[PDB]
């Protein structure tokens, strides 16, 4: 009877603990990340924490390029993060092949979400402890942010944050938008949108950053790319000469 | 069909006629036998179209997934996938494919995949029905590390001839330049290459 | 504690142990002692055959896998049959396909990987038998000790089974001596009978009780029983 | 409640996988092994405890090669270690066969990574009881990698695992600091022998046997090879000297 | 050799004024040998009629199949199937055997109970649907029938007239075919009643 | 690997109850309210778009879905379960009907189909029932309009009007009072909006509400012309703007 | 492994009982009552609609009486969903019998097949039984009017009068008290309703809470007929039998 | 069968004849060879009739589901890819030769698929036994940038070429216009240049002409 907490079956409350515990694992990395929509780009900032001196910093990342246009940032342990990445990449290539056009960020999300839903209903598949944020500049929808979770849920956002201090970053952003009245950063260049993201990431977390404390990803028309220590540095210097 | 790939000083150039016939009837006079499997890795298709197209389509998909996981693939690797498909299914395929791609370290490379599904890397390769008529010509005019212009001429002449003699070839000559400077489409019309 | 982590091999104990595997290893200790040792020209096996009644036979402990390879078992007889039989196929396949004698070192790697498979998949059970494989190949004489855990090790000599520790210490002591017993099988064998009598207690090795096997340079793996071993008791 | 540690794919209420965690135990309990990424390759070394004088010396080799350019060393349940390498070998072979080019260290890493992570997904399987340090040289340099039973792995400048994992990590970090410009393959072999000798103190009870192997662009032509004979003794000495 | 020419037989449907008609011969023979003079090739499920020409065994089978299908259909849909729908069922049924078809040429005739409209349709052996507003022909004597119909036929014939027309087409076409005849039956279908008559014809 | 869960996860307890199905229904209770009303010339279904963050865009998510061009569905329970149920219900409509008869399935049968799917997730090996209840509304030539409710047990029944989820008891009572066998579609739409307001805490407008109908044929929504017998879909989701207009006459 | 969550739905109790079959039955005891009475000239099926509402669209509803064949129908008691799954396979089985023999499936034959399917979930599979019990009412030319009953166990038996669902014991007593071999359909129709009337857990026995069906051979024909009364038809017969 | 495709300045049009045949006999004097894959993607098919129909519906059915799942308009390249991979899977055994066209979010498109699975792309295409007659007309009057009307004439003229000059083609001209901004307009029997002349005599028989053996009424009501 008390195994309704070991596998994905209902509890009398009508809950799925294993799904909840899955969510719990997503913070295991203690990294926060947020995504904002530019005028015609989409940026995703994520914290980067490489404590060990023996680690090769360059190999550490929770940002992935699923396709030329879709990028994905994962909040959760890395081994589950990579299992998810790979599957999405495959799902992306197959889609192109079968339908003759690049899989739209939102569709990729829906497909991964449906995939998660299954681990939610089938007993032998454990959910993946990760929250996936997919970003792109859809050829039909414009800048896009779609996030999925271990529950098999997903939705599109004007912007979004994930991780331990998720709530601080969220409300920070919510406020910025209640103010601007628009659903996006009214900026033409992505560098400024990147700076905006990094800025509020600082305001909300009340912390200063160095080129190596961040990880940035940008999605533009027909291409998604990640910045470099230097690309970021130059960006950090920018916010500095405004404060 | 008349298709060739020539490596030169700045990279590589692919060329082809635009005629696809079904018997003596020209089903398409503006065909594009130059197919793109990757950014700077293209191929020349000869043999069954249903087959070379299906093979190409599958290759592009494999190189796309490859990239997603391990970054840009080498021109060699591209030849390798084509070969794998052609060799492994040699009994149900009629595809003669030339694979050409520009690399930064390797510059230009050309792999020809004949009917048996074997692979051959060469300075340049010709293929298709019209190719037979230009073996002597191409052998007597090709040189290594020609300039972009010399090479566009070499291809323009060779194919104009093959188009001349082979009825299964014709229409316009299409080329695709692959160099560090990017990818460039070139087209030449009858009126131009005929009187060469 | 242990009771909640030994219901199958697909479970780790809070300390990193695989009990089901350990229980299997136990079956070996409960098994009749058997000794293995080698020089540079030969490898030898000596085993104590255990019988049920005095009306029953003594169960075979040594099995031949090829003309150059064989082993002795301690533990679940059936499992030795399964494993030896599988080791026979591998030697066989090595010949038929490459016209090459399966090196002892490789036979071991094979056994290890076979065992390992029964310790990570649900429904499977480890093998409850220990093996001592001797063999002469392109690199000389060899001795291997196979543990159900999958751990296969190459040694100069060793023993396994009840009271095995006796013989093992004896060999560990006699080392520099028997390792040089080249060009003389009878000597290597007597050193083997000595090592094993070091694990006696109940009785003393008799003719229909002692079992010896030997492989070497120009010696195809051959087993000796009864009257044949008389000259060593 | 409790019992969240009896099945492999179960999430404890705090979001953990105890089975995997219990696996790590089996690892830490194992022998120590390291990896040092020099400026054009990688060096691998391992601690081989001599349980008795009976073990034929130089015989029970631990370090394994995958293909011809990759090296693997692991601490923990050896059989699980081999099992993993077998898969890596098939994995590498499958790769080469289709893309011709011998599998890139990174790609190989994730190949082993996805496989291992796969064993934390079902209750019908047990996680790997090993941590693996592996790497080699490829189209763009050398790479050192360490893989945990959880399936997690990252690129390291230096890596260690097992009993003496701390002493090592301690020494490896010292190197990293006193060599910002890089270490040479030749030097990494020496330093490795030392670092193994030091890490052997958390097991100073049983005598051991050193085993080094390297893959250097300039030293082994990008091929993985075992350090033997003279160069080996030379390192054993450089270590034996600094251990006093 | 040619399956569709082992047993013989023919069927033809015709539309009229608020009525449809379908008729067939009664021959069933093996090559030249005449065997049965009572093999009807027209069946019905509810108010929908189906005539099947071709290999008798497949004719029999296809009927047994459609009965089975139409029965379950009624249990689940809680109504009798309509001609238009049935036609679709028949089509997909055949095409399902695309690379190993039943050697038949099915003719569907009926009046849509809800629209009152008359309906007829033919299919090739793999389902290709031919929905004619005038007439549909099938059988070893299909050419003769086309010639008969293309001339004889005229729109909105009253039931009594359409009967004469369909009978003459069937009858005369059948006589020019060695594998057809040996008796015939004609169905005159209306919204309310359906009359079945057996014609008198040559027996050679 | 290999799903070794080849046994039922939903079994009979000594009391004769089927735990998981009961718990599944509990999950439905917890979910946002949604209702359905059948008028003499249409059907209406609606629910509340409970935006789970002001940053999330509720449009990029529909609780009301088109199954066929004349059948729509809405739920109460676990959103993700509904999602996959919709896809399945859309496919099953083709695979088991349109591909055989060349026409879309009639409401009762498509419903019957979905029911079966759920029924199976109640007995098959290694799975849990679906944590949702569905309200399917549609129209077909020989059955007119209809409204059905499908439960995680796999049971379903026809309704003149009804609601599920949170304030179902309340809303169900409010409907018994306002429903009659003479309601025009616009009437039901009104009653719908009223019945909904009660279960709504904060904002109540076209951006927080999601409602669709199954009324007359929308040829304007066909996409092409030239074929007499093709008149357009009867299913139509109302726009935010369309909702607010009606809310003023509330 | 997975054995940890296996209910073993198909084992014997120390008393030689089948847990799930027992429990399944327990479930059925709470289902609307279904009664079947067999008279010399026809059979009657009456059942009580469990849970109803003002809003429940009763004309379009069916939760207890299902048509299987043209000469066979069943009354259900238990999980409707489960019932359907079985009813559909029953409907198919009938057709196959027809397709193979060109004759209408004999009542008992259909009933045996259905029972066998149930029996199976009872002996192997590890799945739960169907929470359903059937009252089969049918007619064939070999045994004429027949009345059968089957339940989760997989066993089936014939009856003159029988009931399933809730308060069966109460109903059985009442039927056993007023049934007579020379009854007539009409008589049975009354006895049926009277019984429900006396067992109903509800206030009054109204038409909106019933489902009725009769298998009679309309003399002015010679063929048997299945009639599944419509709401109004029940409302009438209800006033007639004196229950207004 | 004569089917053609012709792109114009803001869309694409496809036309076809209406004659169906089995040997030298006309099976259907007016069948429709224009298939709808999605509201704005239509396919014109030649070859084995049943096949053009079944394959057309199959990919259609899937295009529909996919559209619902992706919440996006169907794209011509999707039907092209789906069709071709299907036809190729069937080693040409599914005798379908199609000209697929339509407009979607990416623009207006015109392709052709051959039973073996290869595809072509152009501004004008023709397939079927009238392919050549039609193509002659096209090669003679097509020009870049045609107005919707010019295109419809050209297309319709090509189909005529086939009707008149090809024995495998005849009857009417069916057209379907897919203009980038609007709804697709399918014009069934846009041209009916082959109406049979009134027959010389009426062949209505005098009742009683046919000799009847037996008679009876049939029971349809269960
Ligand atoms: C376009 C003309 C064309 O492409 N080819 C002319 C040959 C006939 C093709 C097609 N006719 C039919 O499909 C027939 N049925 C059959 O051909 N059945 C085949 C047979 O019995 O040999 C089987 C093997 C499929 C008609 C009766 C349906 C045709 O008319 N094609 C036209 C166009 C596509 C309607």
């Amino acid at each position: 009877a008390g195994y309704d907490r070991h596998i994905t079956i209902f509890s009398p409350e009508g809950r799925l603990y294993q799904v909840e515990y899955a969510f719990k694992a997503t913070n295991q990395t203690n990294i926060n990340s947020l995504a904002v929509r530019g005028k015609d780009c989409t940026v995703v900032i994520s914290q980067k924490k490489v404590p060990d001196k023996l680690l090769d910093p360059t190999t550490v990342s929770y940002i992935f390029c699923i396709s030329r246009t879709i990028g994905m940032v994962v909040n959760g342990p890395i081994p589950d993060a990579r299992n998810a990445a790979l599957r999405a990449k495959a799902e992306a290539a197959e889609f192109r092949y079968k339908y003759g056009y690049d899989m739209p960020c939102d569709v990729l999300a829906k497909r991964m979400a449906n995939l998660s839903q299954i681990y939610t209903q089938r007993a032998y598949m454990r959910p993946l402890g990760v929250i996936l944020t997919f970003v792109s500049v859809d050829e039909e929808l414009g800048p896009s942010i779609y996030k999925t979770d271990p529950a098999g849920y997903y939705v599109g956002y004007k912007a979004t944050a994930t991780g331990p201090k998720q709530q601080e970053i969220t409300t920070n952003l919510e406020n910025h938008f209640k103010k601007s009245k628009i659903d996006h950063i009214n900026e033409e260049s992505w560098e400024k949108v990147v700076e905006f993201a990094i800025t509020h990431m600082i305001d909300a977390l009340g912390t200063e950053f160095s080129k190596n404390d961040l990880e940035v990803g940008v999605a533009t028309k027909d291409k998604f790319f990640t910045l470099s220590a230097e690309n970021i540095e130059e960006r950090l210097v920018a916010i500095a000469e405004q404060d | 069909t008349s298709i060739m790939a020539v490596t030169f000083k700045d990279g590589v150039i692919l060329g082809a006629d635009s005629r696809t016939t079904t018997g003596a009837y020209i089903a398409n006079r503006v065909t594009d036998k130059l197919t793109r499997v990757h950014d700077k890795i293209w191929c020349c298709r000869s043999g069954s179209a249903a087959d070379t197209q299906a093979i190409a389509d599958i290759v592009q998909y494999h190189l796309e997934l490859y990239t997603s996981q391990y970054g840009t693939p080498s021109t060699e690797t591209a030849a390798s996938v084509f070969k794998e498909l052609c060799y492994e299914n040699k009994d149900n395929l009629t595809a003669g494919i030339i694979v050409a791609g520009y690399d930064d370290k390797n510059k230009g490379e050309v792999y020809t995949i004949p009917l048996g599904g074997s692979v051959h890397k060469l300075p340049y390769a010709i293929a298709g029905s019209g190719s037979t008529f230009i073996y002597g010509y191409c052998d007597k005019n090709f040189r290594e590390n020609m300039s972009k212009e010399e090479t566009v001429d070499f291809i323009k002449h060779s194919l104009s001839q093959a188009i001349k003699w082979d009825g299964s070839s014709g229409g316009v000559i299409r080329m695709v330049v692959l160099t560090a400077a990017g990818v460039e489409r070139l087209i030449f019309y009858p009126d131009e290459y005929e009187q060469l | 504690f242990r009771n909640n982590y030994d219901g199958d091999t697909v479970t780790f104990s809070p300390t990193g142990r695989l009990f089901q595997v350990e229980y299997a290893l136990e079956a070996i200790k409960q098994g009749s002692v058997t000794v293995g040792l080698r020089s540079n020209t030969h490898a030898v096996l000596v085993a104590l055959k255990r019988n049920a009644d005095e009306l029953s036979s003594y169960q075979k402990k040594i099995i031949k896998c090829d003309e150059h390879m064989g082993l002795s078992l301690a533990g679940l007889a059936p499992d030795a049959r399964v494993l030896s039989n599988y080791l026979r196929q591998q030697c066989n396949y090595s010949s038929l396909v490459f016209n090459r004698k399966l090196a002892v070192e490789r036979a071991g790697h094979l056994l290890c990987d076979k065992a390992q498979k029964n310790t990570q998949s649900y429904g499977g059970r480890p093998y409850g038998v220990g093996l001592l494989i001797i063999g002469y190949d392109k690199s000389g004489a060899h001795l291997l000790e196979f543990q159900p855990s999958g751990n296969v090790t190459e040694l100069y000599g060793t023993a396994i089974g009840a009271r095995s520790q006796g013989a093992k210490t004896y060999l560990e002591r006699t080392l520099d001596t028997f390792i040089k017993i080249d060009g003389n099988p009878d000597e290597l064998i007597k050193a083997g009978v000595e090592a094993i009598s070091q694990s006696l207690r109940d009785e003393s090795l008799t003719v229909d009780n002692l079992s010896i096997a030997i492989v070497g340079k120009d010696t195809p793996f051959t087993i000796y029983d009864g009257e044949a071993v008389a000259k060593y008791i | 409640g409790t019992g969240y540690d009896l099945s492999n794919s179960v999430f404890s209420p705090d979001g953990r996988n105890f089975q995997v965690e219990y696996a790590v135990k089996a690892v830490e309990n194992g022998t120590t092994s390291i990896g040092i990424k020099c400026n054009d390759g990688v060096v691998f070394a391992v601690e081989k405890l001599i349980t008795s004088k009976l073990l034929v010396p130089q015989k029970n080799v631990k370090i394994q090669v995958v293909d011809r350019h990759i090296g693997c060393v692991y601490s923990g349940l050896i059989p699980d270690g081999r099992h993993l390498v077998n898969r890596g070998r098939e994995e590498a072979a499958s790769f080469k066969k289709l893309y011709k080019t011998p599998i890139p260290i990174p790609a190989f890493a994730d190949r082993l990574g996805q496989y291992v992570q796969a064993h934390t997904l079902y209750n019908s399987v047990r996680p790997f009881g090993v941590s693996t340090i592996f790497g080699g040289v490829d189209k763009n340099g050398a790479h050192l990698y360490m893989l945990e039973p959880s399936g997690s792995y990252w690129g390291y400048k230096g890596a260690a695992t097992g009993k003496g994992r701390q002493s090592a990590k301690a020494e490896l970090e010292k190197l990293v600091d006193h060599h910002p410009e890089g270490l040479s393959a030749r030097e990494a072999v020496k330093q490795a022998a030392k670092i193994i000798y030091l890490a052997h103190e958390d097991n100073k009870e049983k005598d051991f046997e050193l085993e080094i192997s390297w893959c250097s662009l300039s030293e082994t032509n990008g091929l993985h090879k075992f350090v033997k004979g003279d160069l080996l003794q030379e390192a054993i000495d450089f270590a034996q000297k600094e251990i006093n | 050799s040619d399956p569709s020419s082992i047993n013989g037989g023919i069927v033809v449907a015709m539309t009229g004024k608020d009525c449809v008609a379908i008729a067939c011969d009664l021959r069933l023979g093996s090559q030249s040998l005449g065997v049965s003079n009572k093999f009807e090739k027209i069946f019905h499920y509810g108010h929908v009629f189906l005539g099947i020409t071709g290999l008798a065994t497949d004719v029999t089978t296809l009927n047994e199949m459609f009965r089975y299908k139409t029965n379950l259909y009624k249990l689940k849909e809680e109504r009798a199937i309509e001609p238009e729908t049935f036609t679709q069922l028949v089509s997909s049924s055949l095409y399902e055997r695309r690379f190993g078809p039943y050697f038949v040429g099915p003719v569907v005739a009926g009046i849509n109970s809800k629209s009152g409209k008359p309906f007829i349709a033919g299919f090739d052996l793999i389902g290709c649907i031919d929905e004619a507003k005038d007439f549909i022909v099938s059988g070893t004597a299909s050419d003769q029938l086309f010639g008969m119909c293309e001339s004889l036929y005229e729109p909105n014939l009253e039931p009594e007239d359409l009967f004469e027309t369909i009978s003459q087409a069937l009858l005369n076409a059948a006589d020019r075919d060695a594998l057809s005849g040996w008796g015939a039956v004609v169905y005159i279908i209306k919204k309310d009643e359906v009359v079945k008559r057996y014609l008198k014809m040559r027996q050679d | 690997m290999t799903d070794r869960y080849s046994f039922s996860l939903t079994t009979f307890s000594p009391s004769g109850k089927l735990g998981q199905i009961d718990y599944a229904l509990t999950a439905v209770k917890q979910g946002v309210t949604s209702l359905g009303i059948k008028a003499t010339n249409g059907v209406v279904i609606a629910t509340e778009k409970k935006s789970s963050s002001p940053l999330a865009m509720s449009e990029t998510l529909s609780k009301v879905s088109l199954l066929t061009p004349d059948i729509g569905a809405v739920y109460s329970g676990m959103g993700p379960d509904y999602r996959v149920l919709v896809d399945k219900s859309r496919k099953v409509a083709h695979t088991s009907y349109k591909r055989i008869y060349g026409e879309y399935p009639p409401t009762k049968l498509l419903v019957s189909e979905v029911a079966k799917i759920m029924q199976e997730a109640t007995q098959s090996g290694g799975v849990r029932p679906f944590g949702v209840s569905l309200l399917i509304a549609g129209h077909d030539e020989f059955n007119g309009f209809s409204l059905y409710q499908v439960d995680p047990s796999g049971s379903y029944f026809p309704w003149k009007a009804t609601a599920i989820g949170k304030g179902s008891v309340a809303a169900k009572t409010f409907l018994e009072k306002r429903w009659n066998d003479e309601l025009e579609l616009e009437d039901a739409i009104h009653i719908a909006l009223l019945t909904l307001k009660e279960s709504v805490e904060g904002e109540f407008n076209g951006d927080t509400i999601e409602l669709a109908i199954i009324g007359d044929e929308n040829p304007d929504l066909l996409g092409y012309t030239g074929i007499p017998t093709d008149k357009g879909p009867r299913f139509r989701k109302l726009t935010s703007q369309e909702i607010n207009d009606r809310l003023e006459a509330l | 492994g997975s054995r940890r969550y296996d209910s073993r739905t198909t084992i014997f109790s120390p008393e030689g009982r089948l847990y799930q079959v027992e429990y399944a039955l327990e479930s059925i005891s709470h289902a609307g009552t279904a009664i079947g009475i067999m008279a010399s000239d026809g059979i009657v099926l009456a059942a009580e609609r469990k849970v109803t509402s003002t809003l429940l669209e009763q004309d379009t509803s069916t939760e207890k009486l299902y048509k299987l064949n043209d000469k066979i129908a069943v009354a259900v008691a238990g999980l409707t969903a489960d019932a359907e799954i079985l009813i559909n396979t029953a409907r198919i089985h009938a057709q196959n019998y027809l397709k193979t023999y060109n004759e209408d499936i004999p009542v008992e034959i259909l009933v045996r097949r259905l029972s066998d399917i149930k029996q199976g979930y009872t002996q192997h599979g590890g799945l739960r039984p169907f929470g359903v019990s059937f009252i089969y009412a049918g007619y064939d030319d070999r045994y004429g009017y027949q009345l059968y009953t089957s339940n989760p166990s997989g066993n089936y038996t014939g009856w003159k009068a029988i009931s399933v669902g809730a308060n069966t014991s109460a109903a059985q007593t009442l039927l056993q008290m007023d049934y007579k071999d020379d009854m007539k359909v009409d008589d049975a129709i009354e006895l049926a309703l009277k019984t429900l009337s006396k067992t109903t857990d509800s206030s009054a026995l109204t038409y909106d809470r019933l489902e009725f069906a009769t298998i009679r051979k309309g003399a002015n024909d010679g063929e048997v007929y299945q009639k599944i009364f419509k709401p109004q038809e029940i409302k009438d017969i209800l006033v007639k039998t004196g229950i207004t | 069968t004569t089917i053609v495709g012709v792109k114009f300045n803001n869309g694409v049009v496809i036309a076809a004849d209406t004659r169906s045949t089995q040997g030298p006999i006309v099976a259907d004097k007016n069948c429709a060879k224009l298939h709808r894959i999605s509201p704005k993607i239509w396919c014109a098919g030649a070859g084995t009739a049943a096949d053009t129909e079944a394959v057309t519906q199959l990919i259609g059915s899937n295009i529909e589901l996919h559209s619902l799942y992706t919440s996006r308009e169907p794209r011509v390249v999707s039907a092209l890819q789906m069709l071709k991979q299907h036809l190729f899977k069937y080693q040409g055994h599914i005798g379908a030769y199609l000209i697929v066209a339509g407009v979607d979010p990416t623009g207006s498109h015109l392709f052709s698929i051959h039973a073996h699975g290869s595809t072509d792309v152009g501004y004008y295409l023709s397939l079927g036994s009238g392919s050549l007659a039609a193509m002659a007309v096209l090669e003679s009057h097509w020009k870049q940038d045609l107005t919707k009307e010019e295109a419809i004439k050209l297309a319709s003229d090509a189909i005529q070429a086939g009707i008149w000059n090809d024995l495998g083609s005849g009857s009417n001209v069916d057209v379907c216009v897919m203009e980038i901004g609007k709804d697709a307009e399918y014009l069934r029997n846009y041209l009916t240049p082959n109406v049979r002349e009134e027959k010389q005599k009426s062949y209505k028989f005098p009742r009683g002409t046919t000799a009847v053996l037996k008679e009876s009424i049939v029971n349809i009501c269960d």
